[PDB]
DNA sequence: GAATTAAGCAATTCGTAATCATGGTCATAGCTCCCGCG
DNA sequence: CGCGGGAGCTATGACCATGATTACGAATTGC
């Protein structure tokens, strides 16, 4: 917000934030792994619609960042 | 420049670098027709035929074209005249002294200007007579100026009879001006303004226009 | 029947011939430089050239991208030591540019479109043509509907007497100012800053242009910085009697200018999004800049309508308003005094040679769109996918036939004000038949 | 003082006069020289105001002068034409003479002495020799030709004189030079004033041996040694080249009415004069009647640049400068410009022209013996065949057999000639004069007599058969009805295109109609729509349809809608809807329907969403009544036809209607043209429009029509679309036809000024007869004012590939079920000349063999794509690897010009290259056999790539070599391509495509 | 519920940065459109490896 | 068992997965500790606290000397 | 309630790791011995990060 | 010496060349860990 | 213990090769 001179030091904060929540994502990713090794019964369709929910989510980031020209 | 040898009368044909593609072609027609052509006295000399071919084509971005030769008294370069008795050359001299101011000339050449090749389509007639060897040079002709037409980028020509069938005579597509004839009657060679034209022509094609007082002669 | 010739060529040899080679020349030395209209003349032209010389040096061209650099140079945003000599310092301005070539039209750079102008800068613009004779085109700044003459680019001559001129016939023109340098002067911030500051223009300027007294290839200057600013609001401002233009609004307050619609649609300016700004001493310049967004060009136009509001249409560079409309509208471009009914205006008009002679010339549906301000291709474009109920020159019911058209907003609008447009073009068909009939 | 006008020529330089050849009816030539004129026509305030004053001007009355200019109106506020009636007078000049705002200048003079002084170029006329002044022996003057020829005589029958001949130059290359070959023959046709018609032929007798000579004298053929030993009645003679080519010399200088010679501007004349100039110097020299001027033979070549493109020389016609009054014909550029034929050589045009059938009587071992007659084929086609056999030597069997003639008899009505055959099956055949199975430079080379008089006899074959076309394409009745239609001079009916030759009667149009017609503006360009071409609703028919033609459509619709530049009211167009609905409005209330028809066209311009012209019908315009003219002078001269019972007043009446129906299908190309006299943009374009609105309307009443109960009851009502009209409306018509008949009508097909009706019966004569009902019934309700449609055939098995592209039998009003089918092919690849006769062949024999599926009766798709797929695999690998088809079946064609947007086009570079490299040249317009050939070492190839550098023209000295070989896959592509778009299921034939070459192919979508 | 309350706040944070990148990705340069669309297919990828290991077990 | 390579290699790439883990298990608690939820962590600290004793130990018991 | 079967999974698996180097632990050999002990450093580290989250409140 | 003509578009097929879908390959940034030296 | 050098995985955009799409022009017929 507010004014900007260079706008790349923002977006070495979004790259850096979002390499952080990519790793709180993997750890989440191999400790749900790990407790699915442990062998507890669990229901995950709260889960599936939390992914569901988080691959739109991301779509809707990429759908105008990715193509050039 | 360089030589092929030609089994009759003139016996030699001196060219340039760039006529060489066309000389085979020309040596075997010529080879052909002369032994028809060199019985009639023609009206210039038989080792003055190919002086033209003597100039490069590459500095040549226009070709100022007569169907023949004069029928008396044939230089051999067209357009040229030392004695300067001759009607054509008058009345391009009148042309370009009206194109550039300069009224104080003894004479006119086509040859000394550079970018101007003056070429005679028929590169030779009998004497008193117009378009009389043209059976000969029809073929030779047409290959000629195919390569003056491949080689300079506006083709002049100096009749509207004689050249009405010039985008026939040419394989390929070329800047072409069929202008008056000088000795026309009606005065329409006093009345266009081809070199004008001429000069207009080459730099919508990102040409040097001619310096047509080059070929006053003082 | 060789008194027929054998394939007869035409007069290609004579003088008026040679005119029009010469006036292909002097269209193709400047063909970047003029409109549609002399680029379709020059096409024609040389089909002429191929037909009776057999081959033209030049082509035919298709499309042309209207640009004056090659009269320009690269623009440098350092700071940098001049030479010494005879300088002219001429502001470069903010909005949108145009260039009126020797076609006597208006032509638009990077698209070549020929911009409709009012008559009298019109004439104005050829009266300075037809002064002289060796200005190659008259470089115009259009912003806040003020048509201003940023430069005037030619060989022989300097633009210092040519904008005295163009003062003298009521172009408006900018402060030019001859100062003179000794020593190479860095040309820093502070300096530009001062000259914009004796240049005494409350007009937006971008950046300085010097002119050489006798060197061609003039350049353009630019310091800035660029800049990303967080947005609040997109708010329209009056510029005109009916029209408007687009004004980015930051959460500061400070006013980023835009030029026009086509600039805030092809940069893609979304609320609370950042823009890419060339930050200047006193103003916020807009980059042009095109946007990387996915969303497409009716979408665009779209939700910039909806965020401004539904009653706003684009007209050209400038948004419009929808509303009531009735006699004073065609009354104000009428530019005569007021009206309350029919009569008095035709009475009135037929007392003004002039706007008679203009009802005259101009059809009913052509004054009538004028009337309104409507685009000249969308609402062509409107009215070509409807069908109407027509009565004595009246229409008295309309109903739309394709929805298709709808999904573009400006259409949309003009259709919602399209009651309006039928009552007035009703009055004017009234005019036009109290008038000649 | 009768004479009957041969040709008309004018001078040559110096004084400017033009002279009309004439005959009597004792045969004596008569020569009339007129004073040629520069005519101009101003009004009376330009003549009085002209400084000098005009050699002659008579009063032309006051005749209107209208500007016809085609300016578009964005309202109903539309200006008057600017019709300016004055006196006008004809500024006869002896110079030319540039005259300010001088009206109707775009004329001929020759059409402007024609019109003026009431001549017909073909005409019989009682001479006043009171106005004839006598300048010597033969020769006349007559300064007034109002007068003199003033009384119009019936036509009478002259004594015609001729001169046919073709020659044979010796050649040990592809192509003879002139400076270096000799001339081997020279053959004539000398048909004089007294008929007696000379076949001699002049023996070259330096090629031979003095033994060799003295041989030949002893075999027959005297030997001359001068031009005053020479005779004209013995068919042989031997001479030296040089009094050969006096002989020639002093034949060209003979006044004949035509000399006619195949190719002979371009080779044989030319060749002829410049060896005269070569050995002994000489000059064919055409002398003026009166005997004034004197000009030499020089062959000008004539160039006819195209007009569509980039404008580039099209074609080129060679002629001769001849002032005598001969009109020296070229059969090779007159058959250039009228038949469409896959190469307008001597042979193939003699392949196309002398066709016959021939039943056999006797068959031997070599000698295999052929009888035509009038039961084997039309009436007059053998006695043709049998015309040409009086000097032919070499008749092709079967397109495909080359036989030499050892004896010819000549019967009353066919002829007897026995071949070098071998035996055949069959029993008739097709005889015709194809190529000569001679290698003729190996022929020149081992030259002896017997050689010297077998190419005697070709050549006077040769030379026969110009004589032969000249009499089967009806040429001098051709051109006679071409001087009296386009009122043009004899000479020059053919060498002139649409617009000289509408300029002359349209000359006649404008003085009777005391009509002027100006543009004042420039001709600025805009496309427009032609004619409307329905798609096919079924790609096959198993069921007849019916063919609707037009009676001339487009001139029915000119003269209904008053279509002409100045009846042009204005050109009603709109930017926007609203525009376009208030000025219809205004349409409907300003110009009445009666008198004026509103014509809605498409946009000329991109931003126009209407455009409607206005047509005044009050009075009826130059392209109306020209039209008129043209139609009613036709049907005359059609009607005079079948009052005829000679064969030569047959000749001249069909040459007439034929020539009138040229023109006025001429006059619908000539309002399109933007140059041409009759150029009206608006005009032309409200002529396709009003076609295509007939078009409409005759398919919607034909779309599902029902003839039930002996009553046609048409889907659509019987509205005239353009107005009301008072006729009837209704749609359901009672008929002449029984009450059983329930048949269903479907137009799956329209042309340009035909549609397709399908009747879903198959009985041959039932659709006949009630196709002929509905001609009448279309003719009498359905249509209206001069449109009426004319059946042209039933279409039995019609198989359309596509739009323009079908193939049919045809079942004309004439035939019926009991005749013979007659194959009309229409667009498809037996009409191409790109299309090898090998690919014409097999798509011959399959398609025939898909109409023996249809015929047999309804069977699955899947099993027969599946069969011909089979035999076309096993057809095209036998001649991929047998290649026993010769080099002539798989040889395509094209035509040469230089109409190229791009300058290096492999077309134009490569008839360069064979102008560059081989000796004979092609010309502009002329048609060159090409083949593809690649070297033979290659294997059989899936792939294309320079499928155009692979292109070489194929002349009668090429062979093909050992390491070459034609390429064959191109062929079986196109031809496969051709198969598969006529097979219905997709995925068969795209499999077979690719595992046959490797590609995609491109099918037809309906 | 412990993974709930971690992927919602997983959804915010993730939900901000998309805000954030809204935000300024109407005007980002071509190298960054290249790395921002390498970082953001990892991050997918690593979503389709939990899809698989959440459907699969 | 021969020249111990392939046990060196697994006691190598098996405690880089158990890092991986462990890492893992601290970066999701400081996610909900960052959610701002209240958790208690006994249980979790007596895991800790005996696995720390058993990695010390296992440390002692692993030194080259 | 996923948590603490994680880290006891975890425990577990530590504890067949622990015996297992205690069974192969008669001979290490130095180089590979330092490089465990590296990576028992790298361990305690992060137990002691994770303590200091856990005691942190 | 010069001197003017010159039919319209619809529609199909085949070859050529510019453009683009698909796929392979190659630099290239990330990026992650192993080793190491102080 | 702490960060640098280095080496190897690993997707990933840029670029090149191949083949299918489509405008584009010529040839040709039709009416």
């Amino acid at each position: 917000r507010s004014d900007l001179s260079d706008l790349k030091v923002a977006t070495d904060n979004i790259v850096k934030d979002l390499k952080k929540i990519i790793t709180r994502i993997s750890a989440v990713s191999t400790v749900l792994e790990d407790v699915q090794a442990a062998g507890i019964s669990r229901q995950f369709t709260s889960m599936t619609k939390a992914i569901t929910t988080l691959s739109d989510l991301v779509t809707e980031g990429k759908s105008k960042v990715v193509r050039k020209k | 420049m360089n030589s092929v040898t030609i089994s009759h009368a003139p016996y030699t044909i001196t060219y340039h670098d760039d006529w060489e593609p066309v000389m085979s072609q020309l040596v075997e027609f010529y080879n052909e027709v002369a032994s028809w052509l060199l019985r009639d006295e023609t009206s210039p000399i038989p080792d003055k035929f190919f002086i033209q071919l003597k100039q490069p084509l590459r500095n040549k971005r226009v070709c100022v074209c007569g169907i023949d030769p004069y029928p008396k008294d044939g230089t051999g370069v067209p357009f040229e005249s030392p004695n300067f008795t001759k009607k054509s050359i008058k009345e391009i001299a009148s042309s370009i002294s009206r194109l550039t101011g300069v009224i104080d000339y003894k004479g006119y050449n086509l040859n000394i200007i550079d970018g101007v090749i003056p070429w005679n389509y028929y590169l030779s007639c009998k004497l008193g007579e117009t378009k009389s060897h043209a059976i000969y040079w029809d073929k030779i002709s047409k290959l000629l100026l195919q390569h003056i037409t491949k080689h300079v980028s506006v083709l002049y020509c100096l009749g509207k009879t004689d050249f009405s069938n010039i985008r026939a005579k040419l394989e390929s597509p070329v800047t072409t001006i069929v202008g008056y004839h000088p000795a026309a009657r009606d005065h329409q060679f006093e009345k266009d303004r081809s070199f004008e034209i001429i000069n207009v022509l080459l730099e919508l094609d990102n040409k040097t226009p001619i310096n047509w007082a080059q070929g006053f002669i003082y | 029947m060789h008194h027929h010739h054998h394939h007869g060529t035409g007069s290609m040899t004579s003088s008026a011939d040679l005119t029009n080679l010469k006036e292909l020349l002097s269209l193709y030395k400047s063909l970047r430089f003029s409109d549609s209209v002399a680029i379709e003349k020059y096409n024609s032209l040389v089909e002429w050239g191929t037909s009776t010389y057999w081959k033209i040096g030049v082509q035919k061209v298709t499309n042309v991208e209207t640009s004056i650099s090659d009269y320009y140079d690269e623009v440098k945003n350092k700071p940098f030591n001049i030479d010494p000599g005879y300088y002219i310092f001429l502001p470069v301005y903010f909005g949108s540019v145009f260039i009126y070539s020797k076609g006597k039209n208006m032509v638009e750079l990077g698209s070549g479109n020929s911009f409709q102008i009012p008559d009298e800068i019109r004439s104005a613009c050829n009266k300075v043509l037809d002064s002289d004779n060796g200005i190659d085109f008259l470089r115009f700044v259009l912003l806040n509907n003020r048509w201003i003459m940023e430069d005037a680019i030619s060989k022989y001559q300097s633009p210092v007497n040519i904008f005295k001129l163009a003062s003298e016939y009521g172009l408006n023109i900018p402060n030019y100012l001859e100062i003179e340098i000794e020593e190479d002067t860095l040309f820093d911030d502070e300096l530009y800053s001062i000259m914009e500051r004796s240049f005494d223009d409350t007009f937006p300027k971008i950046s300085i242009s010097y002119i050489k007294l006798g060197e061609l290839k003039r350049q353009v200057v630019d310091f800035f910085k660029f800049s990303f600013m967080y947005i609040e609001s997109i708010k329209v401002d009056r510029i005109g009697d009916n029209i408007f233009i687009p004004s980015v609004i930051t959460k500061s307050g400070k006013k980023i200018l835009v030029k026009d619609v086509d600039h805030l649609i092809r940069s893609k300016v979304r609320e609370h999004t950042f823009v890419k700004v060339k930050k200047k001493n006193t103003f916020s310049i807009l980059y042009d800049y095109d946007g990387n967004g996915t969303e497409t060009r009716g979408e665009v136009i779209k939700r910039i309508i909806d965020t401004i509001g539904r009653d706003y249409y684009v007209n050209g560079k400038y948004f419009s308003k929808v509303g009531i409309a009735g006699l004073k509208q065609l009354t104000n471009k009428l530019d005569i005094n007021e009206c309350a009914t029919v009569d008095e205006l035709v009475d009135e008009i037929n007392k003004s040679g002039t706007v008679k002679r203009k009802i005259k010339n101009q059809s009913v549906f052509d004054l009538s769109r004028e009337c309104l301000g409507y685009p000249e291709a969308d609402f062509i474009t409107l009215v070509n996918n409807m069908r109407f109920k027509i009565e004595n020159c009246k229409v008295v019911n309309f109903n739309i036939e394709n929805t298709n058209c709808l999904n573009n907003p400006s259409i949309e609008t003009i259709y919602g004000n399209f009651n309006q447009f039928v009552s007035i073009f009703n009055t004017v068909t009234d005019v036009k038949k109290r008038l000649f009939e | 003082m009768d004479v009957r006008c041969i040709n008309w020529f004018e001078s040559h330089g110096e004084n400017r006069f033009l002279y009309l050849k004439s005959r009597c009816r004792n045969g004596e030539t008569v020569f009339i020289r007129f004073p040629h004129y520069f005519y101009y026509v101003v009004t009376d305030e330009i003549y009085q105001s002209l400084s000098p004053p005009p050699f002659n001007a008579r009063p032309m009355g006051k005749m209107r002068t209208i500007d016809i200019d085609e300016t578009i109106s964005y309202n109903l506020d539309i200006k008057d034409r600017k019709c300016s009636v004055a006196d006008m007078w004809l500024i006869e000049e002896p110079k030319k003479r540039s005259i300010q705002n001088a009206t109707m200048d775009e004329f001929f003079n020759i059409s402007w002495f024609y019109i003026s002084n009431g001549i017909s170029p073909d005409g019989c006329y009682s001479l006043d020799e009171q106005y004839l002044t006598k300048i010597n022996n033969g020769c006349y003057h007559c300064d007034d030709p109002r007068n003199c020829f003033a009384k119009e005589i019936p036509r009478f029958d002259i004594p015609r004189s001729y001169l046919f001949l073709d020659i044979e130059c010796h050649f040990d290359k592809k192509f003879p030079s002139v400076f270096i070959n000799p001339i081997s023959h020279t053959s004539y046709c000398y048909i004089d004033l007294s008929g007696k018609r000379l076949l001699f032929t002049l023996i070259n007798e330096e090629m031979l041996t003095e033994q060799e000579i003295q041989e030949a004298v002893d075999r027959g053929c005297l030997r001359i040694q001068s031009l005053m030993e020479m005779d004209y009645e013995r068919e042989l003679v031997l001479c030296s080249e040089i009094v050969l080519l006096r002989i020639a010399k002093q034949l060209l200088e003979l006044t004949f009415d035509y000399v006619v010679t195949f190719n002979g501007h371009n080779f044989d004349l030319r060749y002829i004069t410049n060896r005269l100039e070569l050995l002994t110097g000489e000059k064919i020299i055409f002398r003026s009647p009166d005997k004034k001027e004197a000009v030499h033979l020089c062959i000008y070549e004539r160039n006819q640049s195209s007009h569509k493109g980039v404008c580039g020389m099209a074609n080129t016609t060679f002629h001769v400068n001849n002032n005598n009054g001969t009109i020296f014909f070229d059969l090779y550029s007159f058959i250039q410009k009228s038949e469409k034929l896959d190469s307008y050589k001597l042979d193939s045009i003699s392949k196309n022209a002398f066709s016959c059938m021939g039943k056999v009587l006797n068959r031997g071992v070599r000698e295999m013996t052929f009888i035509g007659d009038d039961t084997t084929d039309a009436k007059g086609k053998a006695d043709t065949f049998a015309k040409v056999l009086t000097t032919g030597n070499y008749v092709t069997v079967d397109e495909d057999i080359i036989c030499k003639v050892i004896r010819k008899d000549i019967l009353e009505n066919g002829f007897k000639v026995v071949l070098s055959c071998p035996t055949l099956p069959n029993d008739i055949y097709k005889l015709s004069f194809g190529k000569d199975d001679i290698d003729l430079a190996q022929m020149y080379k081992d030259y002896n007599l017997n050689i010297a008089l077998d190419m005697a006899r070709y050549c006077i074959h040769d030379a026969c058969l110009c004589q032969y076309l000249w009499e089967y394409y009806g040429v001098e009745t051709k051109t006679d009805a071409g001087a009296a239609t386009y009122v043009l001079p004899q000479s020059m009916v053919f060498e002139y295109r649409a617009s000289t030759i509408i300029k002359g009667p349209l000359l006649k149009l404008l003085l009777e109609t005391k009509t002027i017609l100006v543009r004042s503006e420039t001709k600025q360009k805009f496309p427009y729509e032609g004619g409307k071409v329905f798609a096919p609703k079924q790609k096959m028919f198993s069921n007849n349809v019916l063919i609707f033609d037009y009676n001339s459509l487009y001139p029915n619709v000119c003269i209904f809608g008053n279509l002409s530049p100045e009846t042009l009211v204005g050109v009603v167009v709109s930017t926007n809807r609203l525009e376009e609905e208030i000025n219809n409005q205004l349409l409907l209330q300003k110009y009445p329907p009666p008198r004026y028809i509103t014509v809605h066209c498409e946009p000329r311009l991109p931003n126009l969403i209407s455009e409607i012209a206005i047509f005044d019908r009050s009075i009826e315009g130059t392209i109306p009544r020209l039209l008129r003219t043209f139609l009613a002078e036709r049907a005359r001269y059609k009607k005079m036809l079948k009052q005829a019972t000679s064969s030569t007043e047959k000749a001249i009446y069909d040459s007439m209607q034929y020539t009138y129906k040229i023109v006025a299908n001429s006059v619908y190309g000539l309002m399109g043209f933007r140059n041409s006299a009759l150029y009206s943009y608006a005009s032309a374009k409200s002529c396709t429009s009003i076609g295509r609105r007939m078009i409409l309307y005759l398919e919607s009443v034909l779309n599902g029509a029902e003839l039930s109960n002996g009553m046609l009851r048409f889907a659509n009502t019987l509205s005239n679309p353009f107005y009301m009209d008072d006729r009837d409306i209704n749609p359901i018509v009672k008929t002449s036809l029984p009450i059983d008949y329930r048949f269903r009508f479907r137009s799956v097909y329209g042309d340009t000024d035909s549609v397709f009706t399908e009747i879903d019966s198959q009985d041959v004569d039932k659709s006949i007869e009630i196709a002929k009902e509905l001609e009448r019934l279309i003719n009498s309700r359905v249509l209206f004012n001069n449109f009426k449609i004319e059946f042209e055939a039933v279409y039995k098995n019609l198989i359309m590939q596509s739009k323009k592209k079908y193939t049919t039998m045809k079942y004309s009003a004439s035939s019926n079920s009991k005749s013979v089918p007659e194959r009309i092919n229409k667009g498809t690849s037996e009409t191409r000349r790109d299309v090898s006769k090998f690919h014409k062949n097999m798509i011959k024999t399959y398609k025939t063999r898909l109409s023996e599926m249809l015929s047999e009766g309804r069977m699955n798709s899947n099993q027969v794509c599946i069969d011909i797929l089979r035999s076309l695999e096993t057809d095209l690998r036998s001649e991929f690897d047998s290649r026993s088809s010769p080099l002539e079946l798989f040889m395509l064609s094209r035509m040469h010009h230089s109409n190229y947007k791009s300058a290096d086009n492999p077309n134009m570079y490569l008839v360069t290259e064979y102008n560059k490299n081989n000796p004979e040249t092609i010309e502009l317009g002329e048609r060159y056999y090409f083949a593809y050939i690649c070297p033979a070492n290659v294997p059989w190839t899936k792939k294309l790539v320079n499928i155009k550098t692979y292109e070489t023209i194929i002349d009668r000295s090429f062979k093909l070599g050992s390491n070459q070989r034609i390429f064959y896959e191109v062929y079986f592509k196109r031809l496969t391509s051709e198969i598969v778009n006529l097979l219905d299921n997709k995925v068969l034939c795209i499999s077979f495509f690719q595992r046959m070459f490797g590609s995609r192919p491109t099918f037809y979508e309906a």
